[PDB]
RNA sequence: UAGCGCCGGCCAACUCCGUGCCAGCAGCCGCGGUAAUACGGAGGGCGCGAGCGUUACCCGGAUUCACUGGGCGUAAAGGGCGUGUAGGCGGCCUGGGGCGUCCCAUGUGAAAGACCACGGCUCAACCGUGGGGGAGCGUGGGAUACGCUCAGGCUAGACG
RNA sequence: AUGCGCGCUAGGUCUCUGGGUCUCCUGGGGGCCGAAGCUAACGCGUUAAGCGCGCCGCCUGGGGAGUACGGCCGCAAGGC
């Protein structure tokens, strides 16, 4: 079978594509306690019809591009904006973790 | 605030049996009773019912202790020597059928909650099912 | 400390450090004696202990001591240095295999003759 | 101190303790008043005529 | 090899009657029944307590002497039984039995240990009607255990089984005189063997 | 009646108006190889009055251990200051796995296989008494029962 | 053919000579300035044995990076103090989902190595033939106690 | 020389500040003795250094050394 991940749409700046961050936990191999991940992936979309605080599904795929290798199959879920602004500020805050 | 319940149950338990009380309490809650249904059981406490305190439902624990001891030092032997927790906030516990572990060659008590309802280790071992290790007493 | 910090940072694990640097990892190098002078103790003991000064096959250059009796050693010997460290002498952290290379075992050993490399004396 | 010996020795304690006592360092306790000699005497002479009678 | 030299040192050191030269140990000879003190110059002094390790060691080199193996040997068959199940000391007992050599000794058609070693080495020893002749030969219950038809007539073996005539042996040995010939019936009890050895030392060494 | 084993001879001493005076102190196991288990320790100006004095402490302070098939029914840990000690029961065949203190207050109480570790600090005197601790703190399924089900 | 190491405590093995802080030994503690079981040689003894020692490296002992299994008043260790982002964690009662979690079947987990059993080299090393076990990850199904999520309520936390 | 928050575990005594039906009960804050308990000990003990839970910050022998190099912040001395 082919893998299918699930996730929120987080960018839609870019023609025919969005970035989907999936969303993964998992126990530590060591201490035992479950730890929670985040991936973000490049999807294929043609029709555009996906935008960003959308939790979509994708599947796995033959390449698009560089980084592309999943298509959209479903909508689940819309209007999760919540996910979005954590992850902006989560990105954000990283000018506040520079030197210079 | 108060993080853990069950943790907060034991430690209660512990704190009321070192000073040998005849009765605790310890706010309601089903997974609680359930806990304390598996205790009684086992012969750990003397019993326990729902009572009500002002205004709140709680669970008073009756404590069981042993025969006055000769010589100096004359407290009865307690019969809850050791509990702890073992599946904590931050850290959860979780065994298969073939990792439950045997508590003091069978004379204590690990109590899961499992798939099937909260059970004892022997109770787990039989029904051939695992689940969240809570806590161990001998 | 915490699960989380477990998680977060993790323990380190030590390192230990050779006390024999100049080997480079090998049991034995072979060097040449250049100065062969006789030294003092740290403070207890009280003696006149012979060390060589050796340049190895290495890029290294360091203190030796010579064990047993009497030695042959001279400025341009061609010697095989060996691990262990001398107590007393401060700098010291290498021995000399005697009976090797230019060195010679010390004369009439009859007890302990694997240390200080000396054939079996004929019996007769 | 003498309790304290009673207990190391295996020896039963009868003690008249009150209000400032410990009751686990006795094994036969009379809850009552140890001043006030009227409950010294009353005490006492119960124990005592109980002894005689039994002997 | 094994140990070539004197005996009866070793029964000295050990302040045991080890039976390990034949006959002559038997006889008032043994060095026990006459200076019975440790060999060397500090022999008859007065000896401290010994260590743990001392008494552990002491346990160990006598039950090893008493058959008289490497210390290689020994080792191998100690981890070999304790690999093994049930209980070690009855399993290593049992398994040092089990030597062709031993079994020979024990059935009596030599002396002593290493006159059945020689025995057995020199090839005077057949095994289910095949020669066999490695002293450290391991033997199963059911195997017939018997003298080769060339040395059915050399005068040891002829003195050593007329010696044997109205002579127990073992309960888990069954020996035919007349046939010269032996059984191996099952592995020995702990009971079974009469060595002055706690083989609960002997583990409690090779565990450290 | 009881056998008697050595643990430590330590000499002790004070300081006076300019002179050190000496003192001996003993530890000294004593048992019957059944399941009582005395240890004693004793003060004395002299070896053998504090071995005798350790001797007397010992038979006058006795342990009951719970035996069975020459082992110990439940495994136990106990810390007594800053050191810990650790018992567990063990298959026939297995020896007595301890320390010297250990293994010496254990053979005298019968126990044959036993497996142990000596942890936290590792002082003689504070070891033996974890260990007499750990034994008085021994329970078999029968005691257990009578507590609970009564 | 019988050798090699060791005999102060760890750690099993003790006396006599030479020696006088010299020659020297040493892994640690340390031993040696005329009565050395510690140095050198003998006799004796202990351990292993066609091997015995030495050096280099790894693991253990080290619970001395501690998840199993540590600690921070005075031993090394509470930030000079607040507010607060990300993150971590989280009251009581029901219901839906089954992501974590648990269970069953099944595919994989090559061979060789590890384990058990039986066999072939006169034994063993070595090898052969069978039988299991196996962390993990797919795949189908089952459970809902505890985490998660969602929906509806409660006032014991918190706020007004 | 004791991070924060919450819960449980005898009391006695002196104070500051409230409320009530005011010899007393009931809250909050600051001291001194001391149950159980803890600690290597001194000692802590309902203002825990006790019994527990969550999160954070640090420790891994003594010197060399809060030094050198590199970086950041200051006019500088200097600070991290
Ligand atoms: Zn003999």
């Amino acid at each position: 079978p082919k893998k299918v991940l699930t996730g929120v749409v987080v960018s839609d700046k870019m023609q025919k594509t969005v970035t989907v961050l999936v969303e993964r936990q998992f126990p530590h191999p060591l201490y035992g306690k479950v730890i929670k991940r985040s991936k973000k992936y490049l999807a294929h979309d043609p029709e555009e019809k996906y935008k960003l605080g959308d939790v979509v599904e994708i599947i796995e795929s033959r390449p698009i591009s560089k980084r592309k290798r999943f298509r959209v199959l479903r909508l689940v879920e819309s209007g999760r904006m919540d996910l979005v602004e954590k992850y902006l500020i989560r990105r954000q805050n990283y000018e506040s973790l520079s030197k210079r | 605030m108060l993080t853990d319940p069950i943790a907060d149950m034991l430690t209660r338990i512990r704190n009321a049996t070192r000073v040998y009380k005849e009765s605790t309490d310890v706010p309601a809650s089903r997974f609680k009773e359930e806990i304390l249904r598996i205790l009684a059981r086992e012969g750990f406490i003397k019993g326990y019912e729902r009572v009500d305190v002002d205004g709140k439902p709680y669970l008073r624990v009756y404590l069981k202790y042993g025969p006055r001891r000769q010589g100096p030092d004359p407290r009865p032997e307690q019969v809850i020597h050791h509990i702890r927790r073992i599946s904590k906030p931050g850290r959860r516990v979780y065994v298969g059928v073939k990792e439950i572990p045997r508590v003091r060659r069978g004379l204590g008590i690990a109590i899961l909650s499992t798939s099937k309802g909260v059970l004892t280790d022997r109770e787990a071992r039989k029904l051939g099912v695992g689940g969240e290790l809570i806590c161990e007493v001998w | 400390p915490t699960i989380n910090q477990l998680v977060r940072k993790g323990r380190e694990k030590v390192r230990k450090k050779s006390k024999v640097p100049a080997l480079k990892g090998a049991p034995f190098r072979r060097g040449v004696c250049t100065v062969v002078r006789t030294v003092t103790p740290k403070k207890p003991n009280s003696a006149l202990r012979k060390v060589a000064k050796v340049r190895l096959t290495s890029g290294y250059e360091v203190t030796a001591y010579i064990p047993g009796e009497g030695h042959n050693l001279q400025e341009h010997s061609v010697v095989l240095i060996r691990g262990g460290r001398v107590k007393d002498l401060p700098g010291v952290r290498y021995h000399i295999v005697r009976g090797v290379y230019d060195a010679a075992g010390v004369k009439d050993r009859k007890k302990s003759r694997s240390k200080y490399g000396t054939k079996k004396p004929k019996e007769a | 101190i003498a309790v304290r010996e009673a207990r190391k020795l295996f020896i039963p304690v009868i003690a008249l303790a009150d209000t400032d006592s410990d009751p686990d360092l006795v094994d036969y306790i009379i809850p009552g008043n140890d001043d006030a000699i009227r409950s010294i005497q009353l005490i006492l002479s119960r124990a005592v005529d109980l002894i005689i009678q039994a002997r | 090899g094994r140990y070539i030299g004197p005996v009866c040192r070793l029964c000295r050191r050990e302040g045991v009657k080890l039976y390990l030269k034949g006959e002559r140990c038997y006889s008032p000879k043994c060095a026990m029944e006459r200076r019975p003190y440790p060999p060397g110059q500090h022999g008859q002094k007065r000896a401290r307590r010994p260590s743990d390790y001392a008494v552990r060691l002491r346990e160990k080199q006598k039950l090893r002497r008493i058959y008289g193996i490497s210390e290689r040997q020994f080792r191998n068959l100690f981890e070999e039984a304790s690999k093994k199940k049930g209980v070690t000391g009855s399993v290593f007992l049992g398994l040092l039995e089990s030597r062709l050599d031993n079994v020979v000794y024990r059935l009596g058609f030599a002396v002593s240990r290493r006159q059945a070693r020689q025995l057995v080495r020199h090839g005077h020893i057949t095994v289910n009607g095949r020669r066999v002749d490695l002293p450290s030969y391991r033997v199963r219950p059911g195997d017939e255990i018997a003298v080769a038809e060339k040395s059915r007539n050399l005068e040891l073996i002829r003195q050593n089984l007329e010696a044997m005539k109205g002579r127990k042996v073992g309960p888990w040995l069954s020996l035919d005189v007349e046939g010269m010939k032996g059984k191996f019936l099952r592995l020995p009890d702990r009971e079974d063997l009469a060595l002055p050895v706690n083989e609960q030392l002997v583990i409690e060494f090779y565990s450290r | 009646d009881f056998e008697e084993k050595m643990i430590l001879i330590r000499r002790t001493a004070r300081m006076q108006a300019g002179g050190r005076r000496f003192r001996f102190g003993a530890l000294v196991v004593v048992g019957d190889r059944q399941g009582r288990v005395g240890l004693g320790f004793g003060k004395a100006p002299e070896v053998p009055l504090a071995v005798q004095k350790a001797g007397y402490y010992a038979r006058r302070n006795m342990v009951e251990v719970p035996l069975q098939n020459g082992t110990i029914p439940h495994e136990i840990e106990v810390e007594f200051g800053a050191s810990k000690i650790v018992l567990k029961p063990a298959a026939p065949g297995t020896g007595v796995i301890a320390g010297a203190v250990p293994r010496a207050i254990l053979e005298l109480a019968g126990v044959t296989d036993i497996l142990t570790k000596e942890l936290g600090s590792r002082n003689p005197i504070n070891i033996a008494y974890a260990t007499m601790e750990a034994l008085r703190q021994l329970r078999t399924k029968a005691d257990v029962e009578r507590l609970r089900k009564g």
